């Protein structure tokens, strides 16, 4: 327990929690959010989208 | 999940007339995106992507 607890590595920037799915994420229904997340071709950012 | 390897070995190829003009320049064409990757991006991004 102790162990698991000490291991457990808050999310701070993009790519640490872009590679968990247990916290879920979503922009706006629209805006420019969306949209940059379409055009970018980032490895963090095209599975973003 | 898929475990192991592929224990035969085929291919994905189009279809063309025999002796059509698209014969040579798109076996050609289908063949040159192996080299920089754009066909490489195609299949793992589809599969492993969305």
């Amino acid at each position: 327990f102790l162990t698991v607890e000490r291991m457990v590595s808050p999310i701070e920037s993009a790519e640490d929690l872009s590679k968990q799915t247990e916290i879920a994420y979503g922009t706006l229904d629209s805006g420019s959010t969306k949209e940059f997340f379409r055009r970018s071709k980032i490895a963090v950012f095209d599975k973003m989208w | 999940m898929k475990v192991g390897g592929n224990l035969d070995s085929k291919g994905y190829d189009i279809a063309t007339p025999k002796g059509s003009s698209l014969g040579t320049p798109v076996n050609l064409a289908v063949l040159k995106l192996s080299e920089q990757g754009v066909l490489d991006k195609l299949k793992n991004k589809w599969w492993y992507d969305k």
